DNA sequence: ATCAATATCCACCTGCAGATTCTACCAAAAGTGTATTTGGAAACTGCTCCATCAAAAGGCATGTTCAGCGGAATTCCGCTGAACATGCCTTTTGATGGAGCAGTTTCCAAATACACTTTTGGTAGAATCTGCAGGTGGATATTGAT
DNA sequence: ATCAATATCCACCTGCAGATTCTACCAAAAGTGTATTTGGAAACTGCTCCATCAAAAGGCATGTTCAGCGGAATTCCGCTGAACATGCCTTTTGATGGAGCAGTTTCCAAATACACTTTTGGTAGAATCTGCAGGTGGATATTGAT
């Protein structure tokens, strides 16, 4: 719509500068293609943007609007997609996956 | 936006929110069932045996018109069938009959040639019958048609009436040059519309030989079982 | 004076509380723990907060893994009761000499 | 008057059984 | 004091994901450790992939096979398309 | 259409439009028989076939027979000829394989009943005597002879169970016909209710490859086809749901006729030659 | 051609007359349980010997081939 | 000083009936908190050794948590 | 092209198990042993073929199946 | 003839590969089965036979990481031989993802 | 004269400096941290070799092996753990059996 | 075309008992257990090169370093002979 | 097996952090318009590698076996946990209290790039000895049945 | 306790690659000076945030019985470790053999560093309101007495 464009080129959605200084400050090699350099927006987007259509259903199910952190590790090695690396995602409080035995249960 | 995976769980209860009109003396008559199932290994085209029939065009100069005056009797099981030879008594001998149906090659020279013929090894079974001893009886099986108790070698259809078969299988070539009544496909192309024998197979002279000798007493225990009723 | 089949309330326990994640530990304790045995190496040292949240859990999270994988280890072996050994090689098996 | 290559061919198969398909 | 907040995008995209919708701040920050460590790793892996290959300007392309092959296989068939499409619109230097 | 087919009983317009005047191209009247079941055009040379019945039963190997229907594997490379021209009944009519090359190898497996007529010839699909892709079954034709009843439908009940000692998988292929989608997912549809109505245990969609021999890039492509796959409860739910307590019970109720696992005898052959 | 592609033509057939030794014999003698307390009865006789020529027939349409395969490999 | 039993039966009911075994052994209790000792001990000393050189007695986790990324159990989550 | 499967190797346990201290075995594993090494396997060729078309080589090399087995992540001797 | 005891025999032949130290398997059926497990996902992928040296010792390593924690697993449970749920408890043990 | 012998023991410097500058981020430091740097190869690989060599005192195998070489700093048990990363061209393993 | 670093773990061998051989899987695994020991030594230089939080890097970061990724007595006593190598090499006028 | 005591589900509701979202500044950059540099790409191109090609040795391998011992299933002594009522101890959530850690300053020790100049540590190399794996031969462990 | 056929230990002896320490040749990172750096060395300031008590209540030890569950061995069996006459792609064994290397060579896209630059996210941090983690009762799920 206009001629100013905030690189509006990708229709953006995450902080350009700082990803290019973050490029900066590990920067081990000297250069990353830049217009290639722009596909960093990939780099951030996706899981995190599937987990938040993960987590709807409980959500409401335990009747709460907003968001609270503690259901998400659980659906994590519970997520088929995600789970070969989410082995180091330890949080605060936010969980394991609980299950009990059914050789637990005797049934007496 | 993904798909399922294995390992998981079902929740099943819980509160979750005109007819053509030829066919009847067509096909009457019955098969036998077994039991059990079928081992089958004949062609069908020895099934068919030939492949060539022959349609009313020709057949209406001789079928009730010759066989008025015929000395031999003349019918049309006989005639039908060794016209329908000779085609692949001869056909080792001019695949370059291709181009031409005024090359036709005549009888005359076919002498030497098409007598001592022998269809597709013919003549197997009579060198076959000699120990075999199916000399009263006559060669048939239902692989086999019933149109051979019926009808008759292959010399006194010949050297009695032979100069007259060849004869209007002569002109019908022309007209679509040197091709069969059916012609065979589009098959000159598949296209559109318009160290091994010195260790162990010398047993296959052996194991498949273990019963050729048993196969002369194969019959007889059932060529016994015959000459009682007469 | 009446109680039902000695052993049911547990199974509550186990509903509430690996369905819980709220802790358990007081801090005191535990970093008292974490002080005695370091101080020894260079004397006043302090800490932060999560830090013994998180090594609670995390070593929660270790050996509450440890217990359920000895528990089908017993069963493994058809029994309940887990030996240390058994812990011991696990850990061992976990990446520990 | 006919019982000849009927009674004097029935002790091959039982010549036969050891024979071949036995080994 | 002296930081970037970063549960803003999400937040602006979990709404327009599911319509009214807030978050948990703890979240943030895990997710936001967790995403540039694995990136940096990652980073690190392509930046010695590009030392011993030995050319010297790390591509879209090698990385690109890393979050093939690491990253697991539908979301990296997913990120490789995302990454496509937004290049697919990363040629405009034009008027249209 | 052209040079219409008079085929046994019901006579057809033929599909595509002229394969068979190839060179067949002056006739009107053609007369098909039912062993072989041979193309014939020509008037007078089809009732001296009849002069030349040899057969009762025709060129199909047996591994199968019910009460009703006996079934055809088709080794095309020991009877040359004919193994082949069976699909130029389908090139008039089902067109979707290939004529290119006169190709040597390829399977079949073609289908027959008991008449007491005789053998009665009623339709094939195809199949590749190889392993390559799925190689079970490709193209679905109900000849046009007759369609309407069951086995219009129970073509496809066959590449199955022959996966059970096979103990590997088969699975569909690219030229698809039309009509047949609804016994493609119609088959498979009950099949995924069956263990449902037990094993409320843990499944894992390829333990229904120890049970149907489903591949999983097909085998989660007929699971959304009663996308059924509803989820943030705890697992993939399968939701047993209120509309298919019908045909748990429609199936029991309104049994339908499908085979038995037992009675039948093959096993696995070797790949020779080329 | 060479003694290798002379057992490509040789097995399979050759591993089903062995079908056929297992589906022939059994019939021979199944249709003759009755028949010797007799010792259909005038007009049957045309079958017993045309399943016994199957019988017969089978063996030496292979052996046109089969057995100048030897002479060939062995010149 | 010896406050090993801070953890200990009630504290590992609570954590071990978590782990669904029912009996313990009922003298696990050293040997837990050794593992759990070694590593605490272990990764805060290395801590301390990074924050004190960086001139700091205080330890915040994230210097911690590397050292025992090394081991990768990495909690996020406070920067 | 041979598109067939011989996957089902072999019970080489027989020393598998004499290179431990560990006694008879009887197996049946042997299928999903087999499995195991070669989807783990497979999982850092997919890598080290990555790796090579990075580089734009027909093949993998002993130096990138080094680079393979340091990112799994255990480091490889006799070879650089 | 003269016979040796079940296990003491089979302690030397412990004794004799742990004497061994040698190449394992041979080059072939090894190399193709890889070789085509890659030609699907592309169409013939080379393999330095040299790496193909390193794929000998790679498998080398793989058999020598599953057998070495086999033998420690069935050292665990009291029992003379190993089966599957000693594998599965190694493998998620393990992290095989 | 040499970095060798300014830095007065076995080892040179600045090439490993330079592997430092092909790992760098922070793209300038120090040449009087390196020599420092640089031994810690040296001070490592001491730490494993003639460690052998007590066994060298019965046997004669007077060129080194590979699977000799694993035989006792296999026993050296204080960095053991960060070697079952260490694999090797046919290494070999030992008993302990119960 | 290569550089060698056997050579200079040959002279420290004759600085060691000289008398020992060489063979050539061992002198190749040596090789090859020397160059990833040295990327280890690499590889937590790097972590230590993130945090830092530093952007010229220092020598304590040097002497830290192999203070802090090693066991006890022989990272100690290497940190010892470290710090008297390069004093010495200080004294080294 | 049919009550009655606990325990989950659930309804409806009670004083919060506190999210959060917002203005508001406000640093504060990241997008805007040039410069100078190359590393990318890639391309050419002998070649050395890898995948076959064939064949007498060929150590395992194949089915096949023979009669042993944990595994399974299964046993009573004996009980360490396990069920919770009574006794006791350190607590949590609220108040102050101080030397050390964030953030900021002046001087300095060291370092980039360069400019000179060179040894030396590097490669293919083949002599000599030789080290080592490997083959020979007498004396010493090691077990299965009687 | 004892007989007696297999398996291994140590000085001696022979092929077999080869190690190593340097000659022929190199070449390029290295040694020290000089300018200009610049972050940090190292100290100063700010103002902390990890440390100190006080009132009650809320969980743990210790129980007494028990007890559900094994702890260590019974009989069987099965299935198999140690045997085995006799196949197997494999292995040497060079040779074919041809084709993506890698190492040099060679344009340009452009990334990256340069200085400007219109606005937009870091924080100060409150309005406000607002669902939101949970207190308090109805319907009902679980589960023991005999």
């Amino acid at each position: 719509l206009r001629s100013q464009s905030s690189s509006a080129r990708a229709g953006l959605q995450f902080p350009v500068g700082r990803i290019k200084r973050y490029l900066k400050r590990h920067a081990t090699g000297r250069t990353r293609v830049g217009s290639k350099a722009a596909i960093y927006l990939t780099a951030v987007l996706e899981y995190l943007t599937a987990e938040v259509l993960e987590l709807a259903g409980n959500a409401a199910k335990d009747l709460k609007v907003k968001r609270i952190t503690p259901r998400h590790l659980q659906l994590a090695i519970r997520g088929d997609d995600e789970l070969d690396s989410l082995i180091r995602a330890t949080i605060a409080s936010g969980g394991v996956l609980p299950h009990i035995n059914k050789a637990l249960l005797l049934k007496v | 936006r993904k798909i399922s995976v294995k390992q998981h769980l079902k929740i099943y209860l819980p509160n979750d929110l005109m007819t053509w009109n030829e066919y009847d003396k067509f096909y009457t008559g019955s098969f036998q069932e077994t039991t059990s199932y079928i081992k089958f290994s004949a062609t069908v085209e020895d099934c068919c045996g030939t492949n060539y029939n022959m349609d009313e065009r020709d057949e209406t100069f001789l079928n009730e018109q010759v066989n008025k005056g015929s000395s031999d009797i003349l019918t049309e099981d006989e005639f039908e069938i060794l016209c329908s030879s000779f085609e692949h008594a001869i056909h080792e001998r001019q695949p370059f009959l291709s181009m031409d149906p005024e090359s036709i090659l005549s009888f005359e020279e076919l002498k030497p040639t098409l007598i001592k013929s022998d269809m597709a090894d013919f003549n197997l079974r009579n060198q076959l019958n000699h120990e075999i001893n199916s000399h009263k009886t006559h060669f048939i099986t239902q692989f086999d048609p019933v149109s051979q108790m019926n009808t008759r070698p292959l010399i006194q259809l010949i050297e009695k009436f032979g100069s007259k078969i060849y004869d209007y299988w002569r002109e019908r070539k022309i007209e679509v040059n040197g091709y069969e009544i059916f012609p065979q496909l589009k098959f000159e192309r598949p296209g559109e519309k318009e160290i091994l024998n010195s260790q162990r197979l010398r047993a296959l002279h052996q194991e498949l030989k273990n019963a050729k000798d048993l196969a002369l007493l194969v019959a007889k225990r059932e060529n016994v079982s015959l000459n009682w009723i007469n | 004076p009446h109680r039902y089949k000695p052993g049911t309330v547990a199974l509550r326990e186990i509903r509430r509380f690996q369905k819980s994640t709220e802790l358990l530990i007081r801090k005191l304790p535990f970093q008292r723990l974490v002080r005695e045995i370091a101080q020894d190496f260079k004397t006043d040292l302090r800490f932060q907060s999560s830090a013994i949240g998180a090594l609670q859990e995390s070593v929660e999270a270790y050996l509450v893994s440890l217990f359920e994988d000895t528990n089908l280890a017993a069963i493994h072996a058809k029994r309940v009761t887990i030996q240390k050994k058994d812990i011991k090689l696990a850990r061992r098996l976990r990446g520990e000499r | 008057e006919q019982e000849d290559t009927f009674d004097n061919l029935q002790q091959e198969i039982y010549d036969k059984e050891t024979e071949y398909f036995s080994h | 004091a002296r930081k970037e907040t970063y549960s803003s995008y999400i937040y602006k995209v979990l709404k327009q994901t599911h319509p009214d919708t807030g978050i948990s701040q703890k979240s943030m920050s895990i997710l936001n450790s967790f995403v540039n460590d694995i990136f940096e790793r990652i980073a690190t892996e392509a930046s010695k992939l590009a030392a011993y290959n030995k050319k010297s300007t790390i591509s879209a392309r090698e990385i690109q096979t890393a979050v093939r092959l690491i990253l697991p296989g539908e979301l990296a068939k997913h990120a490789v398309s995302e990454g496509t499409r937004a290049v697919t619109k990363y040629s405009s230097s034009t008027q249209a | 259409n052209l040079n219409r087919i008079i085929m046994g009983k019901y006579e057809i317009e033929p599909w595509y439009f002229s394969p068979y005047p190839i060179e067949l191209t002056d006739e009107d009247f053609i007369y098909i028989d039912d062993f072989t079941l041979q193309y014939f055009g020509s008037k007078k040379q089809y009732e001296r076939y009849r002069k030349k019945c040899t057969l009762r039963h025709p060129p199909g190997n047996e591994i199968y027979r019910d009460d009703y229907v006996s079934f055809f594997e088709i080794d095309g490379r020991k009877q040359r000829t004919w193994c082949r021209n069976l699909c130029l009944l389908s090139k008039l009519f089902l067109d979707h394989k290939t004529l290119y090359y006169d190709v040597d190898p390829f399977l079949f497996y073609c289908m027959t009943r008991r008449d007491e007529l005789g053998h009665h010839l009623v339709g094939y699909f195809s199949k590749e005597k190889e392993s390559a892709d799925g190689y079970n079954v490709a193209c679905i034709l109900t000849l046009p002879q007759y369609q309407r009843m069951g086995y219009g439908k129970l073509l496809i009940e066959f590449s199955y169970e022959l996966s059970k000692k096979e103990n590997k998988v088969g699975s569909p292929e690219k030229p698809l016909s039309d009509l047949g989608l609804l016994s493609y997912r119609a088959y498979w549809s009950d099949t995924l209710i069956t263990l449902l109505v037990e094993h409320q245990k843990e499944i894992t969609i390829d333990e229904i490859s120890s049970m149907t021999s489903m591949t999983t890039t097909d085998i989660l492509h007929t699971a959304k086809t009663l996308n059924i796959l509803r989820y943030y409860k705890g697992q993939h739910i399968i939701f047993l749901n209120e509309d298919i307590l019908d045909r748990y019970n429609r199936l029991k109720a309104k049994k339908r006729r499908t085979i038995d696992p037992n009675r039948l005898i093959w096993k696995p052959p070797v790949f020779t030659a080329s | 051609m060479d003694p290798s592609l002379v057992l490509e033509q040789t097995i399979q057939d050759v591993s089903n007359l062995p079908s056929e030794f297992r589906y022939l014999l059994e019939e021979i003698g199944s249709n003759d349980l009755k028949l010797i307390e007799e010792k259909k009865c005038q007009s049957l006789q045309r079958e017993k010997c045309v399943l016994a020529n199957t019988a017969l027939f089978l063996i030496a349409r292979h052996l046109n081939k089969l057995e100048k395969n030897i002479a060939l490999l062995e010149e | 000083r010896d406050n090993i039993q801070g953890i200990t039966k009630p504290a590992i009911r609570r954590l071990a009936r978590r782990g669904g075994v029912k009996r313990i052994s009922g003298l696990i209790y050293e040997e837990v908190r050794a593992v759990l000792k070694s590593f605490l001990e272990s990764v805060i000393r290395d801590s301390v050794t990074y924050t004190e050189h960086a001139k700091r007695k205080t330890v915040t986790s994230l210097d911690v948590v590397y050292a025992l990324k090394r081991q990768g159990r990495t909690l996020y989550g406070f920067g």
